[PDB]
């Protein structure tokens, strides 16, 4: 956190150079590290543009750079009929100078090369090339992995198979501490990409002077297919190497593709022989995930975690529905060859169009704390949209979400200030890791140095309680009997490679909440409330302890005896002379506070003296594994002695829980004062209870704890609470242990309906009817070995009026029904059911369902019209029926219910056919025909 | 009795006002002492205060300009009121409504982002003669019709095209025995003219190019076709309306490095006078959110005209940029016309407003009223329109604290349409009596009194509630057990005067109160979108719960069924909570064992066809189903693609209907027109005829 700001070292360039496109450290062989700075487009010999390594030493003042130089003479040859042509112009000669030992590796990604064989081309394509450079004298050998010698019209007829002309092979590039040279390549393979890998020195001893195309040794190229995920990805954006698998000697590797399956981006972890080992998806479309990749451990553990950005990621804000602001994915290693678990924190950028996370560089230990932190860099963020960048440092759980400290950009607008950084490697040995960044619209370099860290410890050892009975000491120049009381202060201060000549400033308060005049507590010695006195710490590792002497005042002054007596420290740097620059960075506790109070209702002991009785009980005491429980506690709290001086409750919390609220049984303060402490071992939250309680206070505590996930808590967790007071004797209660055992569950819910369900029918496929019992899993855990008994009506036979076919699942099943349904193919209640008509048992099994999961069983029909045909006036009905249960389940114990239960999916059939019933819609033609008659006896 | 303005400030009028909305103050020198200065307005009253001294600030919004909204589009105005003025207190919040309506015959403004890669050479072919197809297909829906058109391949650099042989850098497709034309960025051709016969005349002399990598370069003529609308042509009055016809997938920012290009883009606008885009080869691709902006700021509609290869692939762009709408094309644009009409059509069914510079001390939530009055809590748009439906909005605003400067403005507009509503917020913290305030020296200290309102307010580091008591007075606690300031203040004069604290300022009349012990989610109190009053969040008005968490803004929990979590559930805090037993997915999209649709919702032919039964009385007989009553004739298709049931009508005759989907959804009937079809009672009668014939005998 200590990037001195202030003082900066500013390495300038050519104009027109972008000078800080990319950089690296170079340590030669008699130390004295240096800076390898790339420049693009550093002009050249015959006045075009083909960029140029500096390699600039190391000075306090900081200037132009010496430069490297290596050829540029556009290569032509003729091996046979061929005629290899190389064309140096443009080449970004400079866009990536990694370094080993003692060799510059400075690439440059666009190269072009073209093969003449008569009428024939093999057309210019951006082939690439690394320069291999050696101080010491030393030879300018080269390395291209990809430059080729095949015909255009080969790789139209095998359909663009093999196709490495547009690698851009120095895109990325690591060396691994072994010696072997890997290089991005995003257009190889038409645009896939590849990683070609050699060893230094056999491209060192292949190498011939002007020779073009030579094929290295024991070099290899990665391999891709036509998996249409891969297609335009760019798969080796960017590369790192880190250890995952386990096996040291092994080494595997870390690729970048920002654009897989249609531009969400991934990025794959490899092995030293190009096979997978995982693949992590972006979260976002367009957000151009995996664009800059960094492999450093964190958290401390010795396991490598990693870390991709997304620049263009878009987040949702009040007045914008999606703005661009850029995110970070932090992944941390577990432990053993399992799954690599959701991002365990999500790092976003404010700015809009900040760019966000678009160069991420591992920074060893800046603060020398034992946690590995890193930079990350807004190349156009900031308030005034100049550039940034930003600090994070690790911690035990992973990265802190707020950055630690904020760079901001000295050159002007447009100066794509941060868009490249380099650190972990000391360059004045100060002992501390230092930080190069890169700004190409200024061309300029800008070194910051970090200063010593000065980890500050404090305490303050006060009496817990003042009697001002007793009278031991006198005042200055007086005999005035006073209650003086002790004072201890220790300041402490830790460092690697701190000044000899060290001096700090300690702030003593008393009684720091009451005004001036109001003041209880006096400094014996100046008789001033507060005073300060220089420490003189230089060369001094153990912490030095100073005593002071103060005194209670007299009777008459003051009125009150019961608000509580604040004491407070704080050690500060002295303010920095006529010249600024200050030497240190101070960190740690710099203040401490302390309480004190006058003896009151103690009794005759004139201490108060407690008995803290603690009587806790759970509530909701099954916990689920794999699951976000909620546990209530709930505690009585009573003390049967004099008061009790701060009291207080710890609750030792696991690694997994997390406290959420609480809630009194007193108004006073239903919601209750808790700090979570995090300087234990284990996470110990801070419940206050009140300071201090009276005679006989009874006080009750709801305590609401969210308990994580935690696999290695065994069969039952054991609750540590105890109340925790200030009090000299007896200042604790009994610890009360509650083991909390733990626990499993399935849940499958089964429903079915026909279609249509209700039907009338008639007075070669009948229609369908379906039994759609769905394995709906609300089970907690996930399942293995679920295996169903389901018991159907009719035997599949052509007797029936139905004709069962075959079903739909989505696992592997298996059941073949009793007797075989489809034995041939295809494609009044009468009730055809199992109990009426006859029994098939249907048996199918299945073995997983995580929580949640689901599947089921689709029933396709067609029905039987002849059979049916019978019962020329009844409407029949159809019924099914269905059990299941479970084998076994993946628990510890499963103890709750082998699923079981029975359902029945009717398709109720109506006979839509009645005759002429009602006497009315008739019964004026009865009429008409006695009307007639009446008629015919008149006449 | 006790409220929350009496237990907080007494001591200024600003403070009292600042408490709570529902608070007024008193300025009256006639009030006897002993008495709550500061109350609520109906106790002011009782307290028999002066009603002219009494100072009650009311929120309002006063409507400035109320134009009519017009009918027709032959001025046109779609928002009312178009100006408001409001006057917010301190944490205080006022609705105010806005009625957008879609006017009909508004003129239409088109403008054809025609891709011309080798891929797309057979698509010229059927775009030689649109314009007047389309001049004469949307005279049934406006008047005033203008069109133009663009071109685009990709950027002219190494990694893109071909660049050898050198006969190849002027014919990019040298190989084959075709003469393609030069490999360029963008070169818009025609500015938007009322006359249609120039969008045929000069297609037929556009030709095609040959990139290398399949992607093209799209998002490139997105940025300029947008922003240079001195040559684009867009009207201030019409619809703006960006047709992209592509083939492939798209590159966007930051692919341009493949290439050596590193700049970013500005967004501004870069046609010279050759109609060219003279900054392609050498500034990158724009990103999503430059175009987003771009199109947000311009008011103008994107829409998509993809193949089936890509439409995935655009259907998962568009829902990241507010109104578009995606359409699948044909390989060689025989159905661009009928995609243009039905996206006309579809971008003027919703209205969604989108505030634009919002001050940073304002909130904002909707209530949306659309079609019949279904008030639905949360959502600021809604589907389901047609053209000439009005909406009636209810937009409620909070301020959070009176801020410094007081005057600010933000302006809601319906997406695509130039009208807007500008609402001119006028912040009130000002109180009437220390307006007018004095030095009275010598009422309080030694001739150091304070100003008027009848306090006489020490100076810093003077002790004295009214300057009376330094040292040696009443008690200063709720109980007489209880701490005296609850142990975080003092009281000297008998006046509880409390600490200063790093996290914040602790206030209450024993100042008992913490403004910053609120609950937390992960760093800051109220989870970011409220402040801690007194100990208890107080959250935004797009915000509700306990904690600040739990959004009211139901767009999440939105689908294209038109019904909060579908009809099959509810939403709470923006998630999809399923109800219906059965049901899953994102937003409770999948509850199958339910029952079909061709059984429950076959009243539609009983409600509007043969109207009879319920929704008679009850205004949704139509609203849900809306399904259309067409009748064939017995098809041979008597059931593979839909559910066919029938049921005996009222006259008990058999129906045999079906509805439910012929491609991917279709409210159409498949109903055929003409449908295919008891002693005691007739005893009884058979009896009475039989007496009655008897009397006649
Ligand atoms: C834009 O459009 C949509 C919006 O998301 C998406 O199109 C999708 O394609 C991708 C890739 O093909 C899909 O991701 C994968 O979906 C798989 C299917 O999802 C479930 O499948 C099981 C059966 O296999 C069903 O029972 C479920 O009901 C689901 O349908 C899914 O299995 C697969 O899992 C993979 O990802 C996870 C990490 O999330 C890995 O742990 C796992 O190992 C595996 O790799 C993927 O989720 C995506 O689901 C599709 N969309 C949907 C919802 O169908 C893409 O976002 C965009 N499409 C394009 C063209 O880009
Ligand atoms: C948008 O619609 C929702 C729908 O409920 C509105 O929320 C609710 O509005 C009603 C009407 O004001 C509230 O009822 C009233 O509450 C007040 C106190 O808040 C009370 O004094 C009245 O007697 C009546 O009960 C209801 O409480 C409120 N719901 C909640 C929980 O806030 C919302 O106000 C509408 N917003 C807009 C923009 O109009
Ligand atoms: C604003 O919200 C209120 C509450 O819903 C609406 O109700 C009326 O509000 C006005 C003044 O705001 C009152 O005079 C009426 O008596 C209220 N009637 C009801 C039903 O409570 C009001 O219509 C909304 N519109 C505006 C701009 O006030
Ligand atoms: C908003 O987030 C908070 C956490 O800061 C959620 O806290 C919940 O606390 C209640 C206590 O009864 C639990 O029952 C919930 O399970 C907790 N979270 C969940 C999952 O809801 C709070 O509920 C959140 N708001 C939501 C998502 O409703
Ligand atoms: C060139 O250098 C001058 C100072 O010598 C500087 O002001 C200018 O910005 C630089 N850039 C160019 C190419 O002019
Ligand atoms: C290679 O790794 C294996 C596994 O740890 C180890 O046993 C073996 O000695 C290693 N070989 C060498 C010499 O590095
Ligand atoms: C200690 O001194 C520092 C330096 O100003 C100050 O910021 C901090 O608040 C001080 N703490 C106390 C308790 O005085
Ligand atoms: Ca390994
Ligand atoms: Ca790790
Ligand atoms: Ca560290
Ligand atoms: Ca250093
Ligand atoms: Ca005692
Ligand atoms: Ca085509
Ligand atoms: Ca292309
Ligand atoms: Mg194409």
């Amino acid at each position: 956190l200590n990037l001195d700001p202030v003082q900066l070292t500013f390495y300038a360039g050519p104009n027109g150079s972008q000078f800080g496109f990319s950089l690296d450290f170079h340590k030669d062989s008699h130390g004295r590290v240096a800076i390898v700075v790339g420049a693009p487009r550093t002009l050249g010999p015959s006045q075009e543009e083909t960029g140029g390594v500096f390699l600039c030493p190391w000075r306090a003042e900081g200037g132009q750079c010496p430069s490297l130089l290596f050829d540029l003479r556009d290569e032509t040859r003729n091996v046979g009929s061929q005629t290899l042509q190389t064309f140096k112009a443009r080449q970004g000669l400079g866009a990536s100078v990694v370094s080993w030992s003692d060799v510059i590796v400075a690439c440059a990604p666009w190269q072009h090369w073209n093969v003449l064989e008569k009428t024939e081309e093999a057309e210019k394509t951006p082939v690439g090339s690394c320069f291999l450079a050696q101080p010491e004298s030393g030879r300018r050998a080269e390395y291209s992995p990809c430059r080729g010698n095949t015909l255009s019209r080969i790789y139209v007829e095998n359909d663009f198979s093999w196709d490495k002309r547009y690698c851009e092979a120095g895109f990325s590039s690591v060396v691994t501490q072994a010696g072997e040279l890997v290089l991005g390549a995003p257009g190889g393979y038409y645009f896939l990409g590849l990683l070609a890998q050699a060893p230094v020195a056999d491209i060192f001893s292949s190498y011939r002077p002007g020779i073009l195309l030579w094929h290295v040794s024991s070099q290899s190229l990665s391999f891709d297919s036509s998996n249409p995920e891969y297609f335009d990805g760019y798969w080796g954006y960017s590369v790192a190497v880190g250890e995952f698998d386990g096996d040291l000697n092994t080494t595997e590797y870390v690729v970048g593709a920002p654009t897989w399956s249609w531009t969400l981006g991934a990025v794959e972890i490899l092995d030293s022989y190009y096979q997978r080992l995982h693949r992590l998806r972006g979260e976002q479309m367009a957000s151009y995930f995996g664009h800059s990749v960094a492999v450093t451990d964190v958290n401390g553990d010795g396991r490598h975690d990693l870390l991709v950005g997304a620049p263009l990621y878009m987040e949702s804000r009040a007045d914008r529905k999606l703005a661009e602001v850029g995110r970070v994915y932090l992944f941390l290693q577990p432990r053993g060859p399992h799954a690599l678990g959701a991002p365990s924190l999500l790092l976003t950028g404010t700015q809009l169009y900040g760019r966000f996370g678009s160069a991420i560089a591992p920074l060893g230990d800046l603060d020398r704390d034992g946690y590995n932190d890193i930079a990350v860099a807004a190349p156009y963020g900031g308030p005034s949209g100049r550039g940034q960048v930003l600090v994070f440092l690790g911690q035990s759980e992973g990265l802190r979400s707020r950055p630690s400290q904020v760079l901001d950009s000295p050159f002007p607008t447009g100066s794509a200030f941060g868009f490249s950084l380099r650190g972990a490697v000391d360059i004045d040995d100060n002992g501390y890791p230092d930080l190069i960044v890169g700004a190409y619209g200024a061309n300029q370099v800008a070194v910051y140095r970090a200063q010593p860290v000065v980890k500050a410890s404090v305490q303050l050892l006060v009496q817990d309680s003042l009697n001002p009975a007793v009278k031991s000491c006198v005042l200055p120049q007086t005999k005035t009997p006073v209650s003086c009381f002790n004072i201890q202060m220790c300041v402490g201060a830790t460092g690697h490679n701190i000044p000899q000549k060290l001096s700090l400033n300690a702030e003593l308060q008393l009684d720091r909440q009451k005004p001036r005049q109001g003041r209880r507590v006096l400094l014996l010695g100046s008789q001033q409330a507060g005073t300060t006195l220089n420490l003189d710490l230089g060369g001094k590792h153990s912490p030095i302890c100073h005593t002071t002497m103060a005194f209670l005042r007299d009777e008459a002054d003051f009125r009150d005896k019961l608000s509580p007596i604040v004491l407070s420290l704080n050690v500060s740097l002295p303010p920095t002379e006529a010249g600024m620059a200050p030497a240190v960075v101070l960190h740690g506790d710099t203040h401490v506070q302390e309480q004190t109070r006058i003896v009151l209702d103690c009794g005759e002991d004139d201490v108060c003296v407690p008995q803290l009785q603690l009587t806790a009980s759970v509530t909701g005491s099954p916990l689920l594994v794999g699951a976000d429980n909620v546990l209530e506690l709930q505690m009585d709290a009573a003390n049967e002695g004099e008061g009790a001086y701060e009291a207080e409750l710890a609750v030792h919390l696991p690694q997994g829980a997390h406290y959420m609220r609480a809630l009194s049984n007193v108004e006073g303060f239903e919601r209750l004062i808790c700090n979570q402490k995090k300087e234990n071992e284990t996470r110990v939250v801070l419940c206050e209870l009140g300071n201090p309680m009276k005679k006989n206070a009874q006080i009750g505590i709801a305590m609401l704890v969210s308990v994580g996930n935690l696999e290695e808590a065994g069969e039952s967790v054991s609750f540590q609470l105890q109340i925790r007071s200030k009090n000299s004797q007896n200042p604790n209660s009994k610890i009360v242990l509650l083991d909390v055992p733990v626990r499993a569950e399935a849940q499958v819910e089964l429903r079915g309906n026909s279609f249509p369900a209700s039907l009338v029918v008639a007075a070669s496929w009948g229609p369908k009817v379906e039994h759609t019992y769905e394995l709906h899993n609300n089970g907690p855990g996930t399942v293995n070995g679920l295996h169903l008994s389901i018991h159907l009506p009719g035997q599949s036979q052509p007797s029936d009026l139905l004709y069962i076919l075959d079903i739909q699942p989505q696992g592997g099943l298996q059941c073949f029904p009793q007797p075989p349904v489809n034995p041939l193919k295809v494609d009044d209640p009468v009730l055809v059911s199992c109990d009426s008509a006859p029994c098939t048992v249907v048996q199918c099994d299945l073995q997983e369902m995580a929580r949640g999961q689901r599947a089921m069983v689709t029933v396709l029909a067609f029905l039987w019209l002849p059979s049916l045909y019978q019962r020329p006036l009844d409407q029949f009905v159809l019924q099914s029926h269905a059990w299941f249960n479970v084998s076994s389940l993946p628990y510890a114990v499963p103890p709750l219910s082998l699923p079981r239960g029975e359902a029945q999916v009717w398709t109720q059939l109506l006979r839509a056919l009645e005759e002429r019933a009602i006497p009315i819609w008739w019964v004026l033609v009865g009429v008409l025909g006695g009307l007639l008659l009446l008629t015919i006896l008149v006449l | 009795g006790p409220n929350i303005c009496t237990t907080r400030g007494v001591s200024s009028c600003q403070q009292c006002l600042a408490v709570s909305p529902m608070c007024a103050w008193c300025s009256d020198e006639a009030l006897p002492l002993g008495s709550p200065r500061c109350d609520l307005k109906e106790n002011l009253l009782k307290d028999n205060c002066a009603p002219e001294s009494i100072e009650f600030p009311v929120s309002e919004a006063r409507v400035l300009e109320d134009r009519p909204l017009s009918d027709k589009g032959s001025q046109v105005t779609q928002v009312s009121p178009q100006r408001i003025a409001l006057r917010l207190r301190p944490d205080d919040s006022k609705n105010f409504s806005i009625q957008v309506r879609q006017v009909e015959d508004y003129p239409v403004d088109i403008y054809y982002l025609m891709d011309l890669s080798y891929s797309m050479k057979d698509d010229l072919w059927s775009i030689q003669n649109l314009g007047t197809k389309l001049a004469t297909q949307m005279r049934k829906l406006t008047s005033n019709l203008r069109i133009g058109f663009g071109a685009f391949v990709d950027k002219p650099v190494s990694p893109y095209m071909y660049i050898s042989p050198p006969e190849a850098l002027e014919n990019p497709c040298y190989d084959m025995k075709t003469t393609c034309l030069p490999m360029f960025g963008y070169k818009h051709v025609l500015t938007l003219t009322d006359q249609v016969t120039r969008f045929n005349e000069e297609v037929k002399k556009q030709s095609v190019s040959r990139n290398r990598d399949a992607p093209e370069g799209g998002f490139d003529a997105i940025m300029q076709a947008t922003v240079c609308d001195e040559k684009i042509g867009w009207r201030n009055d019409a619809s703006h309306l960006l047709v992209f016809t592509t083939d492939a997938k798209t590159h966007i920012a930051l692919d341009g490095r493949l290439a050596g290009i590193v700049q970013p883009n500005d967004g501004q606008c870069h046609v010279g006078s050759d109609n060219h885009y003279s900054a392609s080869t050498t500034m990158d691709y724009p990103s999503l959110g430059l175009m987003t902006e771009k199109l947000s700021q311009k008011n103008i509609n994107l829409i998509f005209a993809v193949t089936e290869n890509v439409v995935n692939l655009y259907q998962n762009y568009s829902e990241l940029i507010p109104g578009t709408t995606v359409g699948v094309l044909s390989m060689d644009s025989s159905n661009v016309l009928q995609l243009i009409v039905d996206a006309y059509g579809k971008i003027r069914s919703k209205v969604e407003l989108e505030v634009r510079d919002l001050p940073e001390e304002l909130s904002l939530s909707f209530n949306a009223t659309c079609l019949n009055n279904e008030v639905i809590p949360g959502l600021k748009s809604c589907m389901g329109l047609k053209i000439g439906d009005t909406v009636s909005f209810s937009i409620e605003a909070k301020v959070r604290g009176c801020p410094q400067e007081k005057e600010k403005s933000f302006t809601i507009k319906p997406v695509g349409f130039k009208d807007s509503l500008i609402v001119q917020v006028t912040f009130d913290c000002d109180c009437a009596c220390q307006a007018q305030a004095e030095p009275n020296s010598h009422r309080c200290n030694n001739g150091n009194g304070t100003f008027e309102c009848g306090v006489c307010r020490c100076g810093p580091g003077w002790l004295g509630s009214q300057c009376e008591c330094s040292e040696e007075q009443d008690e200063c606690s709720p109980r007489e057990g209880q701490p005296v300031c609850s142990q975080r203040g003092e009281c000297l004069c008998g006046q509880c005067v409390c600490h200063s604290s790093d996290f914040g300022k602790i206030t209450g009349k024993y100042c008992e109160c913490d403004d910053f012990s609120c609950v937390r989610y992960k760093g800051e109190m109220c989870s970011g979108h409220g402040q801690c009053s007194c100990g208890d969040c107080l959250c935004d008005s797009d915000w509700t719960g306990y904690y600040c968490n739990c959004t009211t803004r139901t767009d999440t929990c939105m689908s294209s069924n038109g019904l909060l979590c579908s009809g099959r559930g509810k939403c709470e805090c923006g998630s999809c909570v399923c109800i219906q037993p059965g049901s899953y997915g994102d937003t409770c999209e999948k509850c199958p064992t339910c029952p079909d649709a061709c059984t429950f919702k076959k009243e539609c032919v009983e409600c509007k066809k043969f109207d009879r039964g319920a929704l008679h009385d009850e205004n949704t007989c139509n609203r849900y189903c809306r399904d259309e009553i067409e009748s064939v004739k017995e098809l041979k298709d008597t059931g593979k693609d839909a559910v066919n049931c029938t049921y005996k009508n009222e006259d008990d005759c058999v129906v045999r209907f079906q509805y439910y989907e012929d491609s991917s959804g279709k409210s159409i009937l498949y109903v055929v027109e003409e449908p295919e079809c008891i002693l005691v009672v007739l005893l009884s009668v058979m009896g009475a005829i039989l007496l009655i014939g008897l009397a006649a005998l």
